[PDB]
């Protein structure tokens, strides 16, 4: 069976490619910018 | 005197050889935040 006729038919098809470039501080979401927070979050130690 | 954060660097023998503050400049705060000396090129997010 050979065809005979043929047909071009666009396709879309999407990809994403990239995130939102998010960043978090610790000591502004920790600690409501309280001082004592600050201690305790500095004791705990390399987590931020 | 003043309530500070310093990064105080010994060496080899054990004395405190050289320093650098973390309010001094934002450089300063660069190295405070990189824990080194050595602060080799691109954008740094330090502090807010």
């Amino acid at each position: 069976a050979i065809p005979t006729n043929f047909t071009i038919s666009v396709t879309t098809e999407i990809l994403p490619v990239s995130m939102t470039k998010t960043s978090v501080d610790c000591t502004m979401y920790i600690c409501g910018d309280s001082t004592e927070c600050s201690n305790l979050l500095l004791q705990y130690g390399s987590f931020c | 005197l003043q309530p500070r954060t310093f990064l105080l660097k010994y060496n080899e023998n054990g004395t405190i050889t050289d320093a650098v503050d973390c309010a001094l400049d934002p450089l300063s705060e660069t190295k405070c935040t990189l824990k080194s000396f050595t602060v080799e090129k691109g954008i740094y997010q330090t502090s807010n």
